[PDB]
């Protein structure tokens, strides 16, 4: 699995892709 | 945070685990 | 605004339209 | 949850800002 | 509802989200 | 090309590629 | 109309290009 | 223009709703 | 992970996803 | 192959690790 | 057709919006 | 290569037929 830069958008959908229905959270703060 | 080691920085799947429920 | 239908990904795309970088939570039940 | 909800039924962008941090 | 930067394709699918089956126009010049 | 079939937002990202910053319309029937 | 077609049936890319600005 | 006002600037979806038919 | 349901684009986006910059081959059989 | 199996089934991020380049 | 800017994932979206089902190759080296 | 012509430069859908197999 590649390290890349994930930011905004594209960040919630790698979230959504590795997650799915366990859920997840998303805090940048 | 997910920014600083996500975005700013960089990650893989593995990172992204860790803000599943 | 219109009403949504959003499944999947989708829905995701959404609530960070919605949030932003204000963060949210996506909780399949 | 809203989750099944926006996707068997409808749903509103109001019901989606429950959601935010 | 928050306010942020939204460009190019993120930018359309907003709209779509937004107006749906009303339809939009996307002229940016 | 390859034929589409575009539904949803799927159809807003095609005319995005094909029309970019010239701009488009979104127009349902 | 090009909304209803291209999810209905298929559609061309050619086609799309007459809903440019 | 939009670029200006979402892109360039912030909006949030009531500006959007700008744009709509 | 969780499991993968992936249909058109978004495989696509599974492997941008998992193999970034290293590349990768879209090859439907 | 994969791109049938991840539509028609289900299928693993560690599949499509092969793919890459 | 616009020629405009494809980067990342905006790129092979734009590859499968292309090739389709005839796949594509993707190598940025 | 692809990302000189496309991301870095700019092309539009025909130079992208150039990557389908
Ligand atoms: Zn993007
Ligand atoms: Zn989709």
């Amino acid at each position: 699995f590649v390290k890349q830069h994930l930011c905004g958008s594209h960040l919630v959908e790698a979230l959504y892709l590795v997650c799915g229905e366990r859920g997840f959270f998303y805090t940048p703060e | 945070g997910i920014v600083e080691q996500c975005c700013t920085s960089i990650c893989s799947l593995y990172q992204l685990e860790n803000y599943c429920n």
